[PDB]
C-alpha cells in the first residue's frame, strides 16, 4: 500500500521561504526516484524537482532552478522541498511523486497547498447551523485555504458532505452538513471540528437548537 | 520546443467509446508519452505509458476500458464503455535527458464530460442565520443543492417573493458519487433578516424549478 | 525509438545512480 503524504505548505509572503515535506510507506523508499509536481490554480501541471534514490543526482526546470533545492532522509522515508525567492506565480499544490522502473511519476501524494501572496492569513468565524436530521456548519471569511471540517472528531463518518468553499472579497466561506437519524438529534451531542491551519486555529462548535 | 497540444474540453455519452488525442511537437514525434488523470477536486494519478509505436503500459489498478494507440506525432488514449467515474481531466506528459539535463512536460488536460446519465433533480436544504451570527449584525442563509445530475444548475434568491441580486454566492457544482451538490449563501445585514416574510432559495435544473423557503419567526 | 532509450535509461539512473 504505497502512502505519500506532503505537508508544510502554508501561506508565505513574496521574496519568502518554505520548506514542504513528503512522508513515504509502503514501499523501499531508498530504491527510488522521488520528485516534486505542482498544480497551479489555472489547473496546469508542472513539473518541479526530481532526485535520484540516493540524493547524488537532482533535475530542475528553468522555472525553479536556482530557487528550488530537493533533498531527502533515506533513513527517515522523508523527501523535501526547500523554496526560495518566492513569486505569486509560484502559489499552486503541490505534490510529491515516486517513480517506478518504467516510469517517471507512477503514485502521487494527496498534495500541501502552498499560496503566495501578501494578505495576512485570517482564521475563519464558526457559526451552527440548525434545522433522518441535518444540520450544518457555515465556516466564514477566512484564508487562505485550506480548512479541515469533521463531525463529533470523525466519529460521524457517512452523512458528512463538505461543500466546495466561494471566493467573496479575496476571503473564502464555505458549508459543511451531516444527516444523522432523527432520535439522537437533538438528545445527543453533534459537533463540527473546523481547523484552519494558516492561523494554527481549531474549533468546535456545538450544534444547538434555535 | 518540447510541447504537448490537447483540446481543453471533450464530451461523450455514456457507453460510447471516447478517444483523447495529444499532440507532439513535430520534431518529437517519435517521443514516448504518459497519461495522467485527475478526477474533480482529487490528486492526478499514473494511467499509461505510450510509445511510438502504440504499445502501451497501464498502472497498477487501471481498467482495461483504458488503452492506448499512435500516428505519426499524434499519442490517444481511448476510453471504452465509457462511464461515469471516467469524468475527469486526462493529461500527457512526456519528458526526455538533453546532455545531462532533464525537462518534463505536461499537456495543458482536456476536461471530459460524460452526458447521458440518468436525471436526478435537485434537493434543497436551507438554514437560517445562526443566533451568534446575529448578535454580530449579519444573517447569511445557506441553501445546500445535493443528489443532483446534470451539473448544470441556476441558483436565485428571492425576498418576500421577488428575486435578489447583490449579496449572492453560489459554489460551482461539484462531484459526490455519481450526483453533483453545491450551495450558495445569501449575506444579510441581522435586520433584513428578521424584517422579510420570507427568502427563497431558488434553484433551476434541466427545465425544472425546485424552491424552498425559510420564514424569519 | 532513441527517446524511448535515452528514457529508459533516465529511469535506471534515478534508480542505480549509474
Amino acid at each position: 500500500e504505497v502512502q505519500l503524504v506532503e505537508s508544510g505548505g502554508d501561506l508565505v509572503k513574496p521574496g519568502g521561504s518554505l520548506k514542504l515535506s513528503c512522508a513515504a510507506s509502503g514501499f523501499t523508499f531508498s530504491s527510488y526516484g522521488m520528485s516534486w509536481i505542482r498544480q497551479t490554480p489555472d489547473k496546469r501541471l508542472e513539473w518541479v524537482a526530481t532526485i535520484s534514490s540516493g540524493g547524488s543526482y537532482t533535475y530542475y526546470p528553468d522555472s525553479v532552478k536556482g530557487r528550488f533545492t530537493i533533498s531527502r532522509d533515506n533513513a527517515k522515508n522523508t523527501l523535501y522541498l526547500q523554496m526560495s525567492s518566492l513569486k505569486s506565480e509560484d502559489t499552486a499544490m503541490f505534490y510529491c511523486a515516486r517513480q517506478t522502473t518504467m516510469t517517471y511519476f507512477a503514485y502521487w501524494g494527496q498534495g500541501t497547498l502552498v499560496t503566495v501572496s501578501a494578505a495576512k492569513t485570517t482564521p475563519p468565524s464558526v457559526y451552527p447551523l440548525a434545522p433522518m436530521v441535518t444540520l450544518g456548519c457555515l465556516v466564514k471569511g477566512y484564508f487562505p485555504e485550506p480548512v479541515t471540517v469533521t463531525w463529533n472528531s470523525g466519529s460521524l463518518s457517512s452523512g458528512v458532505h463538505t461543500f466546495p468553499a466561494v471566493l467573496q472579497s479575496d476571503l473564502y466561506t464555505l458549508s459543511s452538513s451531516v444527516t444523522v437519524p432523527s432520535s439522537p438529534r437533538p438528545s445527543e451531542t453533534v459537533t463540527c471540528n473546523v481547523a484552519h491551519p494558516a492561523s494554527s486555529t481549531k474549533v468546535d462548535k456545538k450544534i444547538e437548537p434555535a | 520546443q518540447l510541447v504537448l497540444t490537447q483540446s481543453s474540453s471533450a464530451s461523450f455519452s455514456l457507453g460510447a467509446s471516447a478517444k483523447l488525442t495529444c499532440t507532439l511537437s513535430s520534431q518529437h514525434s517519435t517521443y514516448t508519452i504518459e497519461w495522467y488523470q485527475q478526477q474533480p477536486l482529487k490528486p492526478p494519478k499514473y494511467v499509461m505509458d505510450l510509445k511510438q509505436d502504440g504499445s502501451h503500459s497501464t498502472g497498477d489498478g487501471i481498467p482495461d476500458r483504458f488503452s492506448g494507440s499512435s500516428s505519426g506525432a499524434d499519442r490517444y488514449l481511448s476510453i471504452s464503455n465509457i462511464q461515469p467515474e471516467d469524468e475527469a481531466m486526462y493529461i500527457c506528459g512526456v519528458g526526455d535527458t538533453i546532455k545531462e539535463q532533464f525537462v518534463y512536460v505536461f499537456g495543458g488536460g482536456t476536461k471530459v464530460t460524460v452526458l447521458g446519465e440518468p436525471k436526478s433533480t435537485p434537493t434543497l436544504t436551507v438554514f437560517p442565520p445562526s443566533s451568534e451570527e446575529l448578535k454580530e449584525n449579519k444573517a447569511t442563509l445557506v441553501c445546500l443543492i445535493s443528489n443532483f445530475s446534470p451539473s448544470g444548475v441556476t441558483v436565485a434568491w428571492k425576498a418576500n417573493g421577488t428575486p435578489i441580486t447583490q449579496g449572492v454566492d453560489t459554489s460551482n457544482p461539484t462531484k459526490e458519487g455519481n450526483k453533483f451538490m453545491a450551495s450558495s449563501f445569501l449575506h444579510l445585514t441581522s435586520d433584513q433578516w428578521r424584517s422579510h416574510n420570507s427568502f427563497t432559495c431558488q434553484v433551476t435544473h434541466e427545465g425544472d424549478t425546485v424552491e424552498k423557503s425559510l420564514s424569519p419567526a | 525509438s532513441i527517446q524511448d532509450l535515452r528514457r529508459r535509461f533516465f529511469l535506471h539512473h534515478l534508480i542505480a545512480e549509474i
